[PDB]
């Protein structure tokens, strides 16, 4: 999660929201990776919202 | 942004150095600590590179919008 | 049927069409193929570069120029050469690591890992006598560096040392002769491949489980060359990414300066794949004794298909400590790069005393127990 | 049979040193071993580098001072134990090769912490004498055969 | 395997291993090498 | 050419009746997890006694570097 | 020394039994045996004991092999209910192999060589 | 040693970096213009021709116009003997120097080096180009400089031969850029990073049209690999073993 | 469950002397559709620094 | 056996030492085994003299001056390279004599004989763009005449031709291409040879008589080894004689002239075994017509295996036409030597017509009537 | 004996000759070598 | 030669040590050699100039 969130914010040169939710949508994934299929996307979902909540 | 015919360059640098006090603290004890010296060998070259290295640091990416 | 009225037909047909192949192999058996088309490329594109190239100390670096900007498609072939030796020993590399994780130099493949470090030296002096061909700074010297290492023999050592220069220094009878040896060894190297080649196809491949796989056998041109058209398509690509996007990246900026014999660099260092062998002989403070351990790693390869006990997955001791093996390899190749220190000394001693302890106590002794663990 | 094998083996002999000898250096090669260095263009404080052989030789011609400096520095200090008027005939015109021992690496000229010449590959000093004081190297460095005639033309080779 | 496992399996024995004969015989080929490298470089006082 | 006794019973079928790629991304997860979960122990003990000896060699540089100042 | 080996032998039967351990746990998704593991053309011995078998045993152990590198071509393991009935150290070997090398270990002390070579081909 | 390895040089944001980014070919024919006024004077480029700046720097008619300034010396002529003509396209750029040696004599024993390949040829080109024009700076305390040397942190050593060459106002670019000294120094910059990779945006456009194609043909190829292996891989074996 | 056509296929893709021009007509669109869209890219990224377009600037 | 464990032993035994090989062969069958020594002896020269050549105009002619004053032994290896290529072409002529003399590239050993007018070919070409490397007069002018004979191919002529030149006319480019190229050539030779030999190894050799063998087959490597020796020696005598006292006997004096542009010679003709073909071409008044004949005729020597009906001895019309064909290409060979002249021209003409009527009618008519005379 | 000796002895008969359909077919290979050289070269509208 | 054509012939890939133990001593094609002008150079002021 920080590396990624870290990286998109060098990457996009600027700050917002949108790098915690690619860091919480690669989080969901790398965790949802695996497992039976309502999962692999709710899982990113939950990471992804619970870092625009954190935000 | 306009372009000056004066070079911008050592007003971004004196403008940096705020940011490295804490290097030319240390660059400045090495200097005071070598004042007395009489062998020729004594230099305080590394602290000076830390001092400049922290400024250019700071002042590269201002230094090209100020260029055309 | 018509491949029976031919001798070439048939030849080609059972060695390439019809040979029986392990149906389990997985992508780490693709090296070889890999190899070979490295081989084949670095050749083509060597024969063509050699159209332009003069091997005089006064026209060497200017040639190179000239076919660098004037030529038609000079800069591909120039970049591609030099990048193409690079992916050379990268490919060789990852074979060789592959032979020593699954153990697959063992009865009755000896003369298969034999003919293997027979060619890997070989490619080791084409490549270190390619390098001086440009005539750059780090191309005079290193040559300078490395040849002089010949005075460590005593008596007849600045002997050899100035007939193989041609004269009291690095110059252009040097270059010359290097330039003839240079075009010469890589078709040596390419009939120690087909030799290399025809050794294995008398038993065949292992497999990744280490077991006999005579019952399960298949084609081998129906079936592995689509196999290795995919390899060869992803080496492809990384090959695109370096002549085109990052030329120098994996070369060094003081040989695009003309060699200078009397003001030397403050840091030579060689290409990246010579760096192990370089850090083995700075690690140790004399040079009979680091020209000594360096045949003494050679001699440990060349011995491993009778000392060595122990291969792939289910022989779990030794696998894991093929692991602290390659660690250890690439630590010697990232203190290669790096100045003397007695730190990095340190550092290179214990590491080369652990690939010492790695090849010559490991390998019989660990393969040994676990031989008995399993089937005693 | 035997008689028949003694001119085979004197033949191989033969081939194989006419083969062996082809890389020896040619005539050229040898005919340029010897140069004459003139001293009467050379000042005091001041390096000159000639090729001879091939190799830089760091003559310098030595101020009274830095003689005194060169002889001063005794034995104890010297990784190999040499004085200054052994490794030189005449202390004014110190004639040395250039070549570190070491790897075969050149130092440069009015450089170091000796003030004599400063090794770059491997950081290793040399003073003024040139002897060894830092670094890896374990030799001193080399000083050819050479004489002086009536004319300040020194003979090196 | 035929190195190391055959010292190990006990198939390496003093009935099994050259005589000291024969490793004499073998170990003459040493003076035909010296004398071989001679030959080539001849590099002798030794004529006189 | 090396006669195998053995007693089976096998089964093909033709590659034009069966899909080609479509299984890939199926089973692209679950053989990422199946490759770490094989190679975990031995990439990690590559990755920290590499990365643990060039940190603590290029620490020990640092201070040999720091101890030469004035 | 004697009893020295007599303490130093229960902590080899205690490493032995774990490696084995593991092993056949490794060994048993693939449907093989410990005595699977031995090539014919590894080794000389292992040749001579294989053909000191009945047919049956030769035929089940091909059956062994041909099932586990099938499995490895297709990524795949043995299901469960197959991989609960495993028995990776049911030896069909090891008694054969021992009397073989037995049978060239006594005569090595004599002077005499085994009566076979290695598997020769073309 | 530090002092020898001298002060590195900070990354500067090159529009030119970026594998899918193109020179900036107003700033090769403003850095061309300093390599004339200023850099000639003691500097060679001896692989550069005026055939080369054509389609890149200049029009045809422009380069033969800064070609035919200068004079180059040819024959011999049917009398054997050496005369001066006008410079062509073929010609290269004019020496200041006939050799090495006066042009060490010219500076105090230090030949300046030729540019032609000096970006490619020091480690991390471009930015310690433009540090080593912009950074003249004061020595620190103990270091002292001899005579005919001046100190510049960022050359190893620290003690360099070459003085301060770009000055304010030093050089009239044709386009109405005011000209400082950091301007001059950032357009020569870029023109030495032109003249070392001087095809560079050609290299990255066949390398953007070959990762493409490659990366294109790499599923097509697992596409055929898989139909291949597709009867062996879902094959059905049954046999009496149990285990 | 997607197939071939068997007329499309009647036509060329029987014989191997009418599938080779088809596939060289196509390798040669394909070529001209892929040099158009990098060339497209490359251009509009690179508006304003390129040297035709000071030159069509200067007119 | 100790051969039959290594099967690099197992091939060399069963193909140089146990080779059943007929006992009555005469010593017109050591002509493959002398091609192969002169094909070994210029490699080896060849690479001992890349190392003193530089394959640049304005040093070219100067470093074969250095190698011949001042390189130690360096004479006695340019006149060895020089010379060789005469006695490789003597020794290969007399070669493809015997093969038509007997016959022997009748079936079942056509690809032995096709293997063979391959390797003639590249022989030939080798041999020419070698000759061109020493940069005098002639081989600037030699190379001139003969790459611009390319004009001759409608539309497609000049294109050719320049793309080969790297220029508009021959130049460095030309040179240093020619370089590369004759160095790469003779690796395919020996490839080739290697090829030629194992294709006659299937079925074995003839005999003098023309007969079946099969029932007469000794070892070769004990009674044709000492055999080979004897020739070997032979022309080891030929060959220090060639090179120690008559260095320059086969060769032209105009070549140690540099070479000059815009100056012709008075006379431009290449070297002896190049005469016949040259001959052909300056027969014909039509370059056109020339190339056409010189294609004709390696045409009709690859159809000799399909059209040839006819042996040695016992089949003696054919055996009497021979001698008329030997001397028809002896004349050919000293016609070339000349100049142009109406008696010459007629000649040559007349010459180049018998060439083609022994090839094409009197090899398959006269061989059917002879089958028909003895077995009908 | 392969060659012109298969048809002095009466072996090439009108039948074992090839058919009109098999030297179509083979035939049918010359388009595609001009179209393979034209695709390699490119002359566009060289055609007079 | 030397009184005749070395005025309007040359002689290059001939040098004064090829003499020696043919026609001349080691002295003599010394003093020989020592009668001719060759241009050689640069200088350290970058200047060509003449020697024995
Ligand atoms: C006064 C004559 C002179 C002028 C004008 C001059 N140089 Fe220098 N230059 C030198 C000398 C002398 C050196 C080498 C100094 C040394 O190696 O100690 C040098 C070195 C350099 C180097 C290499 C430094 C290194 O680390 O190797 C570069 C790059 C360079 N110059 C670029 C330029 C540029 C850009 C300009 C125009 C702004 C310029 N030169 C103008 C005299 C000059
Ligand atoms: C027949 C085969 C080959 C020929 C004719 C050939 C020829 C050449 C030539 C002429 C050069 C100098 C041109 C240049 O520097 O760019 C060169 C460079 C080089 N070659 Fe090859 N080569 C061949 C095969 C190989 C092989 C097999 C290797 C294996 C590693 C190799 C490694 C190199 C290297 C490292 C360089 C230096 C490149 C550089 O840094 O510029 N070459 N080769
Ligand atoms: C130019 C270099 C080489 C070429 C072209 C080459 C080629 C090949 C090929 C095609 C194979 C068969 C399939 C494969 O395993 O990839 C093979 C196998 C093998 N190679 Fe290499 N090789 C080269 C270098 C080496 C080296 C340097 C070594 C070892 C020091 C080596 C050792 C082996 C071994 C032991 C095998 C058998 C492995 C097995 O089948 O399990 N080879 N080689
Ligand atoms: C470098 C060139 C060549 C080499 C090394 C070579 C080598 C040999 C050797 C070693 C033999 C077996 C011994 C002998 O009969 O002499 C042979 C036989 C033969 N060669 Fe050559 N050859 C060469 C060129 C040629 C050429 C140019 C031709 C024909 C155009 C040719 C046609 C034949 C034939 C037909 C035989 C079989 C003769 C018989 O058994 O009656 N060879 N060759
Ligand atoms: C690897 C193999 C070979 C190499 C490296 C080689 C190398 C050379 C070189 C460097 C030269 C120019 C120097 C000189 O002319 O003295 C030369 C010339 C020549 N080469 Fe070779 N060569 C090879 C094989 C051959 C072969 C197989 C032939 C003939 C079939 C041949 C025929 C010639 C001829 C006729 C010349 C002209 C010699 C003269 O008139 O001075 N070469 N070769």
């Amino acid at each position: 999660f920080s590396f990624t969130d870290a990286t998109v914010e060098n990457m996009r040169g600027k700050h917002d929201m949108t790098s915690g939710m690619v860091a919480g949508a690669v989080t969901g994934f790398l965790f949802g990776m695996g497992r039976p299929m309502p999962q692999p996307v709710a899982w990113p979902l939950a990471f992804a919202g619970a870092a625009v909540a954190a935000d | 942004v306009e372009y000056t015919e004066d070079d911008p360059k050592p007003q971004i640098e004196e403008d940096c150095k705020p940011h490295c006090v804490k290097e030319w603290a240390a660059y400045k004890a090495c200097a005071e600590r070598i004042k007395d010296d009489t062998t020729g060998q004594a230099h305080c070259s590394g602290q000076y590179f830390d001092f400049w290295k922290c400024v250019d640091h700071c002042a590269a990416p201002k230094i090209f919008a100020h260029l055309k | 049927r018509m491949h029976n009225k031919i001798q070439l037909l048939s030849v080609l047909n059972t060695h390439l069409v019809a040979y029986p192949t392990p149906m389990n192999l997985n992508y780490s058996w693709n090296g070889g193929s890999l190899a070979g088309m490295m081989l084949a490329s670095q050749m083509l594109t060597g024969i063509l570069l050699a159209m332009h190239y003069v091997g005089h100390v006064d026209y060497a670096f200017a040639s190179v120029q000239h076919l660098m900007t004037d030529v038609p498609s000079g800069m591909i072939l120039r970049y591609a050469h030099a990048n193409g030796a690079s992916l050379f020993f990268i490919v060789v590399y990852l074979h060789v690591l592959r032979g020593m994780y699954y153990g697959s130099g063992a009865q009755p493949r000896e003369i298969v890992w034999i003919s293997g470090v027979v060619i890997l030296l070989v490619m080791i002096i084409t490549a270190f006598i390619g390098y001086v061909l440009p005539w750059g700074q780090m191309s005079f010297w290193g040559a300078t560096v490395i040849t002089s290492l010949a005075t460590a023999i005593p008596v007849v050592g600045k002997h050899i040392m100035y007939w193989l220069w041609g004269g009291f220094s690095v110059d252009n009878p040097t270059l010359n002769r290097f330039y003839s040896f240079h075009y010469t060894l890589p078709f040596i190297l390419a009939g120690l491949s087909v030799f290399h080649i025809a050794a294995l196809h008398q038993y065949g491949s292992t497999n990744p489980l280490g077991v006999n796989s005579q019952s399960s056998l298949i084609s081998f041109g129906s079936y592995f060359g689509a196999k290795d058209l995919v390899g060869a398509l992803f080496l492809a690509l990384v090959f695109s990414i370096l002549v085109f996007f990052y030329p120098d990246l994996l070369g060094h900026p003081d040989n695009l300066i003309p060699a200078n014999p009397y003001s030397t660099p403050q840091h030579i260092v060689p290409e990246w794949y010579f760096l192990w062998v370089y850090a083995i002989l700075r690690s140790i403070p004399n040079k009979a004794m680091g020209v000594l351990a360096i045949g003494l790693v050679f001699a440990s390869l060349f011995a491993m298909p009778f000392i060595g006990l122990g291969g792939g997955k289910f022989r779990i001791i030794t696998e894991w400590l093929y692991w602290t093996f390659l660690a250890d390899v690439l630590l010697l190749t990232w203190l290669g790069g790096n100045e003397i220190t007695p730190i990095t000394s340190f550092v290179g001693q214990c590491c080369t005393a652990y690939l010492f302890f790695y090849l010559l106590v490991c390998q019989p002794l660990v393969g040994y127990l676990e031989t008995q663990f399993a089937h005693g | 049979q035997t008689g028949g094998r003694f001119l085979y083996a004197s033949a191989a002999r033969l081939a194989v040193l006419k083969i062996v000898m082809s890389l020896s250096a040619a005539a050229d090669t040898m005919a340029l071993s010897s140069l004459e260095v003139d001293l009467s263009g050379v000042e005091e404080g001041t390096t000159i580098t000639v090729k001879w052989r091939g190799k830089p030789v760091f003559i310098r011609h030595r101020t009274d001072a830095e003689i005194a400096q060169s002889a001063e520095v005794a034995l104890s200090e010297l990784r190999d134990p040499q004085k200054d008027v052994d490794r030189a005939i005449n202390p004014k015109y110190l004639v040395v090769v250039g070549i570190c021992t070491h790897l075969g690496c050149v130092p440069i000229s009015g450089a170091g912490n000796y003030q004599g010449w400063f090794c770059p590959c491997h950081g290793s000093h040399y003073d003024i004498s040139g002897r060894i004081r830092e670094g890896p190297a374990p030799y001193n460095l080399e000083v050819p055969e050479y004489r002086f005639t009536e004319g300040q033309k020194v003979v090196i080779g | 395997p035929i190195g190391v496992w055959s010292v190990f399996q006990g198939y390496v024995t003093p009935a099994r291993l050259p005589s000291i004969q024969t490793l004499t015989r073998v170990g003459a080929w040493g003076g035909v090498v010296v004398v071989g490298g001679l030959y080539m470089v001849q590099p002798w006082d030794w004529l006189a | 050419r090396q006669n195998i006794p053995l007693r089976e019973i096998l089964y093909q079928l033709s590659p034009y009746q069966q899909d080609v790629i479509r299984q890939t991304f199926t089973n692209a997860p679950k053989t990422f997890l199946r490759f770490f979960k094989e190679k975990g122990v031995g990439l990690a003990t590559f990755g920290v006694l590499f990365f643990g000896i060039k940190g603590y060699t290029e620490h020990e540089m640092h201070q040999e570097r720091l101890a030469e100042r004035y | 020394t004697s009893l020295l080996k007599q303490v130093a032998l229960p902590v080899f039967n205690s490493l032995a039994t774990t490696y084995r351990s593991v092993v056949g746990a490794k060994l048993a998704k693939y449907g093989l045996r410990f005595d699977d593991l031995q090539d014919p053309l590894k080794d000389e011995d292992v040749a001579e004991a294989l053909r000191r078998l009945p047919p049956d045993v030769v035929v089940a152990r091909n059956c062994r092999l041909r099932r586990a590198l099938d499995l490895s071509c297709k990524h795949e393991a043995l299901p469960k209910d197959l991989l609960e009935k495993q028995t990776p150290e049911l030896s069909y070997l090891q008694d054969v192999l021992n009397e073989v090398r037995a049978e060239r270990r006594e005569r090595a002390q004599l002077g005499a060589p085994a009566p076979y070579t290695r598997i020769y081909y073309d | 040693n530090e002092a020898a390895d001298g002060l590195h040089a900070p990354h500067y944001p090159w529009g030119h970096e970026g594998v899918l980014d193109s020179y900036d070919h107003a700033a090769i024919r403003r850095g061309h213009k300093v390599y004339q006024q200023v850099c000639a004077a003691c500097h060679s480029m001896q692989y550069l021709h005026w055939r080369q700046l054509v389609g890149v720097c200049y029009t045809e008619e422009e380069a033969k116009a800064l070609a035919a300034e200068t004079e180059v010396e040819d024959g011999p002529n049917d009398e054997g003997e050496m005369f001066t003509r006008e410079g062509r396209l073929f010609d290269a750029f004019p020496s200041p120097y006939a050799n090495e040696q006066a042009a060490r004599y010219a500076n105090g024993g230090a030949y300046p080096p030729d540019l032609t390949l000096i970006s490619g040829g020091r480690h991390n080109g471009p930015n310690y180009i433009f540090s080593l024009l912009t950074g003249y700076r004061d020595p620190p305390a103990g270091i002292s400089i001899r005579e005919g040397l001046y100190y510049n942190p960022y050359f190893p050593g620290g003690a360099i031969a070459m003085p301060k060459m770009l000055v304010d106002g030093g050089v009239e670019y044709e386009d109405g850029t005011p000209a400082s000294a950091s301007q001059q120094a950032k357009d020569i910059t870029t023109f030495l990073a032109w003249a070392s990779y001087p095809y560079q945006d050609e290299m990255r456009v066949m390398g953007i049209k070959a990762c493409l194609m490659i990366s294109i043909l790499i599923g097509f190829a697992a596409y055929s690999k898989r139909l291949r292996w597709a009867p062996i891989k879902s094959q059905r074996i049954v046999m009496d073993v149990v285990n | 469950v997607m197939r071939l056509s068997e007329a499309l296929y009647q036509t060329f893709f029987k014989r191997s002397t009418v599938y080779i021009p088809m596939l060289l007509v196509g390798a040669y669109f394909s070529n001209e559709a892929i040099d158009y869209a990098v060339d497209k890219m490359w251009t509009t990224r690179n508006k304003g620094k390129l040297f035709s377009d000071i030159i069509a600037e200067r007119t």
